């Protein structure tokens, strides 16, 4: 009547991620009601959608880019690599969230908030260039890829979504080494028309830059990034 | 959702033991049960009515 | 047909509080009928409600306080901290019970029994002051908090309940170190009117002081206090 | 109530083995069963009626 | 209530071909859809039927 068992070779091992529970030692303990509580979330995707600041001019990072009164088709206002590893994104919640997973999929959202004067006017060309032929070198080449024209007026910001264009269903989150001329392409910001203004107004303005996940965005396989010290 | 547990078997320890017990408090309070068990000392003869009575002062 | 098992890492441990039973070695033993027995209880809460004596004038403890023929608004007859750790409560069943648990919740009941002469008369002001502004220093400040006026007359005692006023659902039973100016406030007893009497009667009386749990009172998580020796 | 046990599984040892057996005695006593088993020595021919009888003294 | 077991003599052995599975350590991992794929076979007999070249004059 005692039951016969066969002991597996792995007898005694401890698995840090075992899909199971252990021995309870202090049962029947009621907790302190926490039912008045608010603000709970349950999925990181629930908040990955909130835009945080992209760092410009690293390592002297500022949360914005500057538009000028000159449109050089040869000069991007910004060039971001589309990699959740860009030093550019290093401190966005998107990047901080993403660094705990192995792969991502879906839309990335670059939000621009114009912060100049109400009296200023201007147009920007924001483009996404998939990899393969290198980064575009003039607005004329960028304009050949996915892009949008942002006109300044009553409405303050512009939300640009870079479409997930990829051979694989998912893309690796982080880079092992550095990713060349690769990565997954580039977001470049250009002036189409120069910032124009009347007399009595500054001749340049700051554009706030943020990033977030699109409704499309997914992350999978939780891991740990290489440990670091903020200092 | 749930965590990282994916065993088919019913938990061998019951819940009140495997987990803490989530309770909820209502804003306006709750009445203790009337009695905590049946232990008690009793007071008898507390009052009246009945004896060698009404010879007894008014 | 022998069944394959995976041995958990914790193989061989002993848990002092395991929610389970061990091997029976002497079965089918009938007991001696104890069915004539009386007086059984099943929950400590069942008896925590019986008042026991508060010790006054520690370490020369007496089970009472003394009322005088003078009402100094500046002089409390007693000041108890509302802590199940007060040296004041050290020998009450409430305190002895409570010291085996981590937290409590609910009403505390301070019972006063007047033991003076039938010919005496008097009024007391009993107050509960929640923490935050320190202990009251005169009956005038106590009177600003929760209080009751106890009038002496035919009925011998007065049952004062200190309401559970707290930010947390539960309060810690015992103190780690000593609790300052904290603890959970104070019960102070003051004379409103002096003890008055006729000729031929003593000019002071003893008031018996006891404490008990209210119907509200709860205790949770059994532990062990620091060991001590009564001597 | 109960103690500190919170296993889902039915106790492997039955109760009469896992625990002591609470019995209750009634005030006025109880009659032993009539027989403790079927072991017995028997007395036969104890009495009479039938033989080479009534030639037999009165 | 803990269950009594008899440990078999072969306790602890590893069988390279055991008809059974082991401990999963990274559950609930969805894969990358591979549903566009073609050319799959499931039995070697499925392709053993395709003629290949015999070597002459070895």
């Amino acid at each position: 009547s005692p039951i016969p068992v066969t002991i597996r070779e792995h007898a005694g091992t401890w698995y840090s991620t075992l899909p199971d529970s252990t021995v309870p030692i202090y049962g029947k303990t009621p907790v302190a009601p926490a039912n008045y509580m608010v603000g709970e979330y349950k999925d990181f995707l629930e908040i990955a959608q909130i835009p945080t600041f992209i760092g410009n001019k690293v390592p002297n990072a500022v949360p914005y880019i500057e538009a000028s009164n000159t449109a050089v088709k040869t000069q991007p206002l910004a060039v971001y690599q589309v990699t959740l590893s860009c030093s550019c994104l290093a401190n966005t919640f998107l990047a901080a969230l993403s660094r705990n997973f192995a792969q991502y999929r879906g839309s990335l959202v670059y939000t621009f908030v114009f912060t100049g004067t109400a009296m200023m006017k201007g147009k920007f060309l924001i483009a996404y260039t998939p990899p393969g032929a290198g980064k575009p070198t003039s607005r004329d080449q960028a304009m050949q890829a996915t892009y949008a024209i942002w006109d300044l007026g009553l409405n303050s910001s512009y939300s640009f979504t870079v479409p997930f264009i990829s051979p694989t269903h998912f893309r690796m989150v982080g880079t092992d080494q550095a990713n060349i001329t690769n990565v997954d392409g580039w977001v470049t910001v250009w002036q189409l028309t120069p910032l124009t203004y009347p007399p009595g107004c500054p001749t340049s303005a700051k554009i706030l830059t943020m990033v977030s996940a699109g409704k499309d965005f997914s992350l999978k396989m939780p891991i740990s990034p290489a440990p670091w010290s903020p200092q | 959702s749930e965590g990282n547990e994916g065993v088919i078997i019913n938990n061998f320890y019951s819940n009140q033991y495997q987990n803490s017990i989530d309770l909820s408090a209502n804003a306006t309070g709750s009445d203790p049960p009337k009695t905590y068990g049946q232990f008690s000392n009793l007071l008898s003869g507390a009052v009246n009515a009945f004896s060698n009575m009404l010879p007894l002062l008014a």
